[PDB]
This record gives structure tokens, C-alpha cells and sequence, in this order.
């Protein structure tokens, strides 16, 4: 690593500057996730309801498929453990809600 | 904000 | 609020611990954001491609709408401005990409 | 890790 990088940095922690789960093609449902040592301590996980998708007739479509949509989020990581003022910036790939796609299917 | 936590939502909230 | 609560916190900065916008029914194009004042510097926003959601033709359907999935994330503005090593905690609302949902529509 | 990026597909990176 870089020796002018600076290891520690100080952070003020005071921030100032229908649903589609249900509604969608690809619907989803919410998990959620509680750990005292994150900052947020509560996130949430979309899981798709379905393989695939459901249709104008409220079936499951089975030639489309629901994923889905995931990104890279930062937390605070207690550091030491139950530490209230010293933390680890982290990296948690979360899934916040799907989408309906074509698949990959080949006419050979 | 001893407590930052996320919604259903995707929204954050002091508890 | 609380005296109590610490209004600056150490934070250790080293991290350690196909394409769905093409493909789905409510399509999306990615649209960049910099600012160097900003951890992460780099932002992408998802902006729904139709009003409507593709067929199985593929062409726009409106009789359902293609949504943007959004959420908060984390991130660190330099504070002082352009500080290497002091911050204050923000939060961005992003469109991570989109869904596809049946409109609300009234049988008046 | 003094640039910090997501990438198009929500993955962040050390520029």
C-alpha cells in the first residue's frame, strides 16, 4: 500500500446533506437483516417471488425470467468489536428488488 | 443517530 | 439531541471484509456522476429507457410501466472541503435500474 | 485505495 494514504479518517456520523414488489412482473418479497456491529444495523434483502414472470392473465410466464438487481453498498463496521466511536469502512452486495429478462436461450 | 437503520424501502431513518 | 452521541468517529478507510439493463422487459441506460468532494467519487444513476415495458414482439407495450428501483446508499463528503482525512456521513437516493408493474387504473 | 468508484454494473473499485 500507499504510506501517505491515511489509515484513519474522522467521519460525522450526523447526516443532513404504491410499492412495485408487489405491482411488478417480477415481483419480490423482503428479508431483513439485523446486526448490532453494522452502521446501518438493519438492511433489507429483495428475493424474487418467482422463477419466472407473471403475465397479463396473473400466471407464471416460465419463458421469462426474474433476477435480481443487485449493487455494492458501505457500512460501518464496529472496529474494535462493540466499539462506539471506531469503525471499518465495508462493502455488502445487496439485491434491491428484480426485473423480468429475456433468457439466454440458443435455436441450435 | 445511535440507530441507522434501513426500511423496507430502501430508506434510511434514526431510531 | 444527545451529548452523548459522538459527533466525529474514526473510520478505517481500506475495505477488506449477461447484463440485465439490455435484456429486461423495462430496459435502462446508465447516466455518470463525478465529483471528487464526494467517497465514492463515481455514481451511476439507472434512467428507464420507455414509458411502457418491451413485448414479446418487441415493441413498447403501455398498458404497463417500466419503474425505477431506488434506494439510499452511503456515502463521504470531504469536510473541510477538498479534506484528505476529515468527512460528514451523507445519503443519495439512486435508481439502482428498473421494473416492469402493472399502472394503477381505475374500472370507473 | 485514494479513488473510490462504483462501475456501471454497482461494483465499487480502487482507482
Amino acid at each position: 500500500g500507499d504510506k501517505n494514504f491515511p489509515r484513519t479518517v474522522m467521519v460525522n456520523l450526523n447526516i443532513h446533506n404504491s410499492d412495485y414488489y408487489d405491482r411488478s412482473t417480477s415481483p419480490w418479497n423482503l428479508h431483513r437483516n439485523e446486526d448490532p456491529e453494522r452502521y446501518p444495523s438493519v438492511i433489507w434483502e429483495a428475493k424474487c417471488r418467482h422463477l419466472g414472470c407473471i403475465n397479463a392473465d396473473g400466471n407464471v410466464d416460465y419463458h421469462m425470467n426474474s433476477v435480481p438487481i443487485q449493487q455494492e453498498i458501505l457500512v460501518l463496521r464496529r472496529e474494535p468489536p462493540h466499539s462506539p466511536n471506531s469503525f471499518r469502512l465495508e462493502k455488502i452486495l445487496v439485491s434491491v428488488g428484480c426485473t423480468c429478462v429475456t433468457p439466454i436461450v440458443h435455436h441450435v | 443517530c445511535w440507530v441507522l437503520e434501513y426500511d423496507m424501502f430502501g430508506a434510511l431513518h434514526c431510531r
